[PDB]
């Protein structure tokens, strides 16, 4: 039932107005322990010899490095998305060249795009950056994906029950309530706000009185988009593992200025990378993989804001190895 | 354009807002404080002497009378004139005006204080269809003591110094309510009945303890006119003498608890 | 102690009492029963019950009402017996969540709702002219119905009254548990924050003073019990020392004092007042103001306050921004 | 100065401390020694108030606060304009509202009545100290109680409710919320009932208790009766914080989590998960 003190809390609004993170340790630590699993950096190694766009046959991305620096890449991207699975995973076993299995192809594009997270979106991910971990965490499938209807379990390495299966329809409105925080809000709101750009987060007016014009009948936009956005909120809190304070002075929510944090800034820009993400990068995919990784639709697993954060208000509580391999971005 | 928008930076909703203070404001002071003063006024003060014409205030507080007409036969107006006869044995502590009232007699007796009594009809409350509503079990005959509690016939009464001081004979009940509101006890050693509250009443299985008064105060308790029924303002009298008891039973109880 | 504020000690029986009606008399139907638990903090009677043409009228349109609920709820788990059980508090009945103004919705997306929201209306009139008219037969004035016509009208404004100012449907209440719930935040969220809307304050201003005066009138009745305070209605043709007694705690406490009778008056206005206050609050929502923080800002009442980390520019308005 | 059957009843004694020294009256107001300490706090109270606004911006009545320290202080004093005048205020609150009720068990004993009355205020003053002390002890700061503002104090129930992303969810708070609600319908309907009672109109004549009971039994199948209405009234309006305190103190010392997901104890039992 209940959650043993103490408590530990932050502060983020002006004293009085109960604006802070309210955080169990136990639950704290278990997501620190979790997330230092990363993988330490390699050890550097000198750059000598040719690039590898004259020595190697078909490396069309990382092309700049040389030989020792690329291979070092590659025993990198193994550790974080195959490290059971090993190079064979994407490569035949004697013809590195080939690019007959669909990881290879991915892995290429995935490249692509993280180099282009860590070049474009730097107003979300700054100097932290993102790698292949912070998202597969050590496995081909990384645990926290969506599709286009909500799934259970929210990590994919958990067998689910019958009623979990996306296909018993007696288990949609549980399906969907792990996805809003246990709400009962009737939206998914992924498949709303996250999968592309055609819809309004904002809902509330910025006059105190209606405008003639936008305020009668269906003129309205209707009360449901209100709820659509809570749900977002709901999910986005419990994305994080926060709740609406970290971002959001109640007063207003709909105020910028004073009433909302610097978070809140970078959680908008979180936005619009998750849309250029799916809509650019992870869904158009569906071409590539299998049909054993395509959901009811034809849809690829694309990214929400759990893929990478998985609890924690910084992935991975701000670890980063942005330095440590500079062919991940950013590129000038 | 805005909906709600009126000339120069007024709205509607604004005009409400006052709109609704002054409801509240007529509600609360030119009828519910009104309402308030159907009773005990006009006030009293050291003598108001002003015997030709009224003070203006006294005037505007009060509300125009009402009239209830009363089931049994009458009718009652208030508020009204209602001047408290009765000759109040109390003395001045003090010359200020406030200051408290000392009792010169036995309190409980000359029913002062908390052993006070209002001064209501010298009737008998009755049922809705006229018979008598507070009545003994010897009369009502067709009220049981339920299965499961106390029958207290029998039990003696012990009152606050630990003395047996009399002997539960009967249940007076409410019959219109389905309510027992006072025990009848004989008073050991001096042959009379007398009634207590059930709420002075702690009613256990082998006795009847009763922590308001003393053994010997049980026998100046107030008496009823008749055997079988009792009037209001006897109701009155025979309560009021406890509640007097539990500020006036021992020198004691009128002082500082510490 | 007086205990007899705590449970009846001694509790009596005696033949049950019926007042006549100026009609319905016959259809008073079952056979009273007692019961010696519940007698020990009430009345023991059980019954019997009036079952006047109202009544019926009500009951039938409820379980109408009920039944296009419940169905609809079931459908939401493919008729799963069991997962209704566990998830029976999320489940729920929806307005429409497209807009299609006052269009009569399509019954897959809120005509069900509308439909369900007719037929418990129609029971609340019916159990309204219940109220009412059993207050007339038995010679009594009609307070209660006129307090509880408030609570009506108060429902049907944010069922119906509100969505037909704005003119949209997908403004009602869900019906559920947890979607019942919902629908306040979507409703603060979408009109400013209900904390700034006066008659929000009042509502709640009103609601609190039920909860002071109720306790403090309930504690007073029973600490004058000994003297035969709970006998109202003779305490107020009649004053005797109980009420005497009561209001003299107060004028002494607080400076001033009731009747007897007017603090019931208080009380009556003061439930009246949470829910007339509530429906001006809705009648004015949407209609004439959009968002109530904005409207308190307008009139300089909202508080502020210094930031305590930096104030963050809303990033969709610095130049160059995606939308 | 007094009511026409005052004079009979106001005589001395029944004091807790002091006996005859603070035992009168002024005007109506019953003073004793808690009449005293009552005064003396709310003089150094609103002193203390209007000293902390006067250091504040503004003086419109709707935009003043006092606010609570930082986290930073934990339980200890706080500079006076950044948290000092707001421990300060509380603890003359306290002295005011005990004083108060203390106040009122003095005169019920002067007029031989119950202690009922003090006895139902303590449930209020117990949930002030529930909101501005028990629950800031448990978290470790004085800061995690709320400001004396007519609309901050808004604000900090907003937030706070927000903190745990549903606060409706919360379970102590659904308890609370339904005994608000039926103590509101409950008071209309016993105070609707009396007066229809000696109220019929056209001259009609006042009815009885037979009549009371009556009406309910017709309409409802079922009437508590006059004395168990008052005592339920009091048992309703007591538990809405009775059992709100209960999902208040829970919030942050016992729940870390948002209000919607603890009832996973129940949807997520493996028997029907
Ligand atoms: C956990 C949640 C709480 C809460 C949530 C809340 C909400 C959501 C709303 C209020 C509202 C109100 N609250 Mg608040 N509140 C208030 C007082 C107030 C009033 C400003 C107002 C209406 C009160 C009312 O009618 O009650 C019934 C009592 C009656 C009718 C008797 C008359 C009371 C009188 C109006 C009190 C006025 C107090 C003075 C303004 C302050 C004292 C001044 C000093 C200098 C003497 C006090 C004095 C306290 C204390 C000491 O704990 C308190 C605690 C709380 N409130 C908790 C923080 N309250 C409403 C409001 O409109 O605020 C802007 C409102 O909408
Ligand atoms: C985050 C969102 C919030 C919110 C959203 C909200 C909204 C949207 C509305 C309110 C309203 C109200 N809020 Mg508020 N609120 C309140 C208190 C209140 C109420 C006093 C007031 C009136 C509602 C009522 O009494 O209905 C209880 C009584 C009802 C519902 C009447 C029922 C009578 C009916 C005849 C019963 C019949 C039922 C049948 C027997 C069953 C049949 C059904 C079957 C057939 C299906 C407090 C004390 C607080 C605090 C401490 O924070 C608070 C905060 C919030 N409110 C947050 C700001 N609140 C209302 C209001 O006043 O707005 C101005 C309102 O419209
Ligand atoms: C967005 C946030 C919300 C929220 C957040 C919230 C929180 C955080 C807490 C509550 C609490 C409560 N909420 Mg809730 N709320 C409520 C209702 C309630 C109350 C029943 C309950 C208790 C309030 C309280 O503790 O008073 C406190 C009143 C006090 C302390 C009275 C002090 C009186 C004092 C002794 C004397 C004061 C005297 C004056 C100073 C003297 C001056 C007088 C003049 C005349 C001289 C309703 C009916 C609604 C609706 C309709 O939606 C709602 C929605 C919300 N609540 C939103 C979801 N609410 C409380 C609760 O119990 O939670 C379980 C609580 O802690
Ligand atoms: C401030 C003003 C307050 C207020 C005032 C007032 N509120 C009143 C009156 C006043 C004056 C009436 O006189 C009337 C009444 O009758 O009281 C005895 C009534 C009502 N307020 C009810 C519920 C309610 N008030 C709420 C709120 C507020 N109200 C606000 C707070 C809320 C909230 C908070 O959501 C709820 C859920 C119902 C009990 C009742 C209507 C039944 C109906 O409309 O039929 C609906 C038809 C049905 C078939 C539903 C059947 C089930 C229900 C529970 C009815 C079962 C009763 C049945 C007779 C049981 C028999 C068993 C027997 C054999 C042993
Ligand atoms: C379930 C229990 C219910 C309940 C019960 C009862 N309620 C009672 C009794 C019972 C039994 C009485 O016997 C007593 C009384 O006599 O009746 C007239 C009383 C009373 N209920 C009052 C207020 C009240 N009841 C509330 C709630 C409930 N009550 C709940 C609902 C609420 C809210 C917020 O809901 C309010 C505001 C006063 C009017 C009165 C105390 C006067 C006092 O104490 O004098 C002494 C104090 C003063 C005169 C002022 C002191 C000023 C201090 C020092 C400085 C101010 C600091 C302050 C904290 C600033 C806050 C700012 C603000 C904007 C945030
Ligand atoms: C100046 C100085 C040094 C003085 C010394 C003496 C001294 C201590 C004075 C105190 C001065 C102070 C602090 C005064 C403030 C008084 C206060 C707190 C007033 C608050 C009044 C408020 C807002 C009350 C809210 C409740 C309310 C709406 C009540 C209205 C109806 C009333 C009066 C109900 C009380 C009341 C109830 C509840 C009954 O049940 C009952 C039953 C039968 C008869 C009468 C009554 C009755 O009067
Ligand atoms: C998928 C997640 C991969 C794993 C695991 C490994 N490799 Fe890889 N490799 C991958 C891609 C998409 C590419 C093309 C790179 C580009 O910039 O376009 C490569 C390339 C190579 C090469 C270059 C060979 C050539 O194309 O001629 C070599 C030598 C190579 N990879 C080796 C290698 C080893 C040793 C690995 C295990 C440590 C390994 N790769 C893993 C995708 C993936
Ligand atoms: C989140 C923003 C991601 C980052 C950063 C990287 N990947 Fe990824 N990847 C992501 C998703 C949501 C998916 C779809 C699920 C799936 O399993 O396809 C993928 C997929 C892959 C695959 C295909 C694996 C398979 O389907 O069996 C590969 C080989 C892969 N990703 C590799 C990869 C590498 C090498 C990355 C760093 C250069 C990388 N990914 C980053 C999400 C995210
Ligand atoms: C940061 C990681 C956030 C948390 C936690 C919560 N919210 Fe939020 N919210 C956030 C942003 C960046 C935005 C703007 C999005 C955009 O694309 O413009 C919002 C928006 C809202 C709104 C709408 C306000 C408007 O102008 O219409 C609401 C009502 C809202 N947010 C509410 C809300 C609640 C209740 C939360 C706790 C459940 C919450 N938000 C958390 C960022 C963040
Ligand atoms: C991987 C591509 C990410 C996705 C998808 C989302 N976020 Fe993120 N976020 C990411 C990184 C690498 C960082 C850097 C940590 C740092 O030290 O700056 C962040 C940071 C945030 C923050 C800032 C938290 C803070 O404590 O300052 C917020 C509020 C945030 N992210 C929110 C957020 C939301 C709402 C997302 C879905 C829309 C989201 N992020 C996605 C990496 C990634
Ligand atoms: C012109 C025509 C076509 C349109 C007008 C129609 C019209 C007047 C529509 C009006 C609609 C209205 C007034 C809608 C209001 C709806 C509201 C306020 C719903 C609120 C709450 C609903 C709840 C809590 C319902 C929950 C449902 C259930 C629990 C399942 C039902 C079973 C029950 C036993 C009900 C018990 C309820 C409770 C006592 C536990
Ligand atoms: C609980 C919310 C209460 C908010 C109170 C705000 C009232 C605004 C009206 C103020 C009167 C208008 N004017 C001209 C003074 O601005
Ligand atoms: C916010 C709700 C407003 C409720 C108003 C109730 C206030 C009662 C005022 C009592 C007035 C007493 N007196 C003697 C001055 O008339
Ligand atoms: C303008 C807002 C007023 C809020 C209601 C205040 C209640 C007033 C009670 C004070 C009256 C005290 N008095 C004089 C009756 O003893
Ligand atoms: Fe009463």
């Amino acid at each position: 039932c209940f959650e043993p003190p103490p408590a530990t809390t932050t502060q983020t609004g002006f004293r009085g107005l109960s604006m802070g993170e309210v955080l169990h340790p136990a639950t704290v630590k278990a997501k620190k322990e979790r997330d230092a699993q990363y993988p330490p950096a390699l050890a550097a190694v000198k750059a000598e010899g040719p690039p590898v766009s004259q020595v190697y046959k078909n490396v069309k991305v990382l092309g700049n490095l040389t030989e020792a620096e690329f291979l070092r890449t590659m025993t990198a991207i193994t550790e974080w998305v195959s490290p059971q699975e090993g190079c064979t995973y994407c490569h035949d076993e004697n013809n590195l060249a080939s690019e007959a299995k669909y990881p290879y192809v991915v892995a290429r594009r995935m490249l692509e795009m993280t180099r282009a997270i860590n070049t474009n979106w730097t107003q979300h991910v700054a100097q932290t950056g993102v790698t292949c971990y912070t998202c597969h965490r050590g496995t081909p499938l990384p645990p926290y994906v969506r599709y286009l209807e909500p799934t259970l379990p929210l990590n994919n390495r958990e067998t689910p029950t019958h009623v979990e299966r996306v296909e018993t329809r007696s288990g949609y409105v549980v399906r969907l309530a792990k996805y809003t925080a246990y709400s009962a809000l009737n939206y998914d709101p992924f498949t709303m706000f996250l999968a592309n750009d055609k819809r309004q987060v904002r809902v509330v007016p910025q006059t105190a009185l209606p405008l003639v014009g936008v305020s009668r009948g269906k003129e309205r936009r209707p009360l449901s988009d209100a709820y659509a956005t809570f749900a977002l909120m709901m999910s986005i809190s419990d994305s994080l593992g926060t709740n609406c304070t970290f971002c959001h002075n109640a007063q207003t929510f709909e105020s910028w200025g004073k009433k909302s944090t610097p978070q809140r800034a970078i959680a908008w820009w979180g936005i619009r990378m998750v849309r250029d993400l799916n809509m650019n990068y992870l869904a158009p995919l569906n071409a590539s993989l299998p049909a054993s990784r395509l959901g009811r639709q034809g849809e690829a697993p694309q990214a929400d804001c759990r893929t990478c954060h998985q609890g924690v208000t910084k992935p991975l509580f701000g670890a980063s190895r942005l330095k440590d391999y500079p062919e991940l971005g950013p590129i000038k | 354009m805005y909906h709600g928008a009126l000339a120069q930076h007024l709205d509607i909703a604004q005009l409400v807002w006052y709109a609704q203070w002054l409801v509240i404001w007529t509600v609360v002071l030119l009828y519910l404080r009104r309402e308030d003063r159907r009773e005990g006024y006009p006030l009293v003060e050291p003598l108001g002497l002003v015997k030709l014409a009224p003070e203006d205030g006294q005037v505007y507080e009060l509300p125009y009378p009402k009239t209830f007409v009363l089931p049994h036969g009458g009718t009652v107006t208030v508020p009204r004139r209602r001047p408290e006869t009765r000759e109040l044995k109390l003395a001045q502590t003090d010359g200020f005006e406030g200051a408290p009232l000392q009792p010169t007699g036995n309190p409980l007796v000359d029913a002062v204080g908390p052993a006070s009594y209002a001064e209501r009809a010298e009737v008998v409350d009755a049922t809705v269809d006229g018979k008598a509503k507070i009545v003994p079990l010897r009369v009502a005959t067709d009220f049981s003591i339920a299965e499961g509690d106390v029958d207290p016939r029998g039990l003696p009464v012990v009152a606050a110094d630990g003395v047996e001081a009399g002997t539960v004979t009967d249940l007076w009940v409410d019959r219109s309510e389905h309510y027992f509101r006072y025990l009848e006890l004989s008073v050991a050693g001096s042959a009379r009945t007398a009634l207590i509250p059930l709420g002075f009443c702690d009613v256990k299985k082998d006795k009847i303890v009763v922590t308001s008064i003393l053994s010997e105060q049980f026998a100046n308790v107030p008496r009823l006119q008749s055997r079988d029924q009792i009037t209001l303002r006897e109701e009155d009298k025979v309560s009021a003498y406890y509640a007097g008891g539990l500020l006036y039973a021992t020198p004691e109880r009128a002082e500082s608890l510490l | 102690a007086d205990y007899q504020t705590i449970y009846t000690q001694i509790q009596a029986r005696g033949p049950h009492i019926t007042v006549s009606g100026e009609w319905g008399d016959n259809d008073r139907v079952g056979k009273p029963f007692y019961s010696y638990w519940l007698g020990k903090i009430g009345d023991a009677q059980i019954g019997p019950i009036y079952l006047g043409a109202s009544g019926i009228a009500a009951f039938a349109f409820g379980s109408t009402a009920i039944l296009i609920i419940l169905f609809n709820m079931a459908a939401e788990v493919h008729f799963d017996p069991l997962q209704f059980f566990r998830q029976f508090f999320w489940l729920g009945l929806y307005p429409p969540k497209a807009q299609y103004g006052m269009g009569i919705p399509p019954l897959h997306d809120g005509g069900w709702w509308l439909m369900a929201g007719l037929f418990m209306t129609l029971s609340l009139g019916s159990w309204w002219i219940r109220v009412y008219s059993r207050a007339r037969a038995l010679g009594l004035g009609t307070h209660i119905a006129w307090n509880f016509a408030a609570a009506i009208f108060f429902v049907l404004c944010i069922g119906c009254i509100h969505p037909t100012l704005v003119g949209s449907w997908s403004e009602g209440v869900p019906f559920g548990i947890w979607p019942h719930i919902d629908w306040l935040t979507a409703f603060s969220i979408r009109y400013g924050n209900f904390y700034y809307c006066p008659w929000h304050g009042f509502s709640i201003g009103f609601a609190y003073g039920c909860g002071l005066l109720f306790a403090a009138h309930g504690a007073t009745i029973l600490a004058v019990a000994r003297f035969g305070g709970d006998r109202e209605i003779e305490q107020i043709t009649d004053r005797g020392t109980a009420v005497e007694r009561a209001a003299l705690f107060w004028r002494w406490t607080i400076g001033f004092n009731a009747t007897i009778e007017s603090v019931h008056r208080w009380g009556w206005f003061f439930s009246l007042m949470v829910m007339v206050s509530a429906s001006v609050g809705i009648l004015l929502t949407g209609t004439f103001v959009d968002n109530w923080y904005l409207w308190c800002v307008k009139h300089g009442a909202a508080p502020d306050y210094p930031a305590y980390l930096p104030a963050t520019p809303d990033p969709a308005s610095l130049p160059g921004a995606p939308k | 100065a007094l009511l026409s059957f005052e004079r009979k009843y106001r005589v001395r004694g029944g004091t807790l401390i002091g006996g005859d020294l603070f035992d009168f009256w002024v005007g109506p107001y019953f003073v004793g020694f808690f009449g005293v300490s009552a005064i003396f706090f709310i003089f150094l109270g609103v002193s203390l108030i209007g000293y902390a606004a006067s250091q504040g911006p503004t003086w419109d009545p709707f935009a003043i606060s006092i606010n609570p320290p930082d986290l930073k202080y934990g339980l200890g004093a706080a500079p006076l304009l950044e948290g000092g005048f707001w421990q300060a205020i509380t603890v003359c609150a306290l002295g005011a509202f005990i004083s108060w009720m203390l106040r009122e068990v003095e005169i019920s004993r002067k007029l031989g009545i119950g202690w009922h009355v003090p006895l139902a205020f303590c449930v209020p003053i117990f949930m002030f100290c529930v909101l501005q002390v028990f629950r800031p002890l448990l978290l470790g700061s004085w800061g995690h109680a709320f400001p004396y503002g007519i609309l901050s104090h808004l604000d900090w129930v907003n937030n706070f409710g927000y903190q745990y992303l549903n606060w409706h969810y919360n379970p102590g708070h659904m308890s609370s919320v339904s005994f608000l609600f039926v103590n509101a319908m409950a008071l209309g309907l016993h105070g609707g009932l009396i007066l229809s009672v000696a109220n019929p109109g056209d001259g009609d004549k006042v009815k009885t208790a037979e009549h009371e009971n009556q009406y309910f039994r017709d309409v409802v199948g079922y009437s508590i009766g006059a004395l168990s209405i008052h005592r339920l009234g009091l048992f309703l309006a007591s538990n809405i914080f009775l059992t709100g305190a209960f999902g208040t103190i829970a919030s942050g010392p016992f729940w870390t989590r948002g209000w919607p997901e603890w009832w996973g104890w129940w949807l997520d039992i493996p028997f029907w998960s």
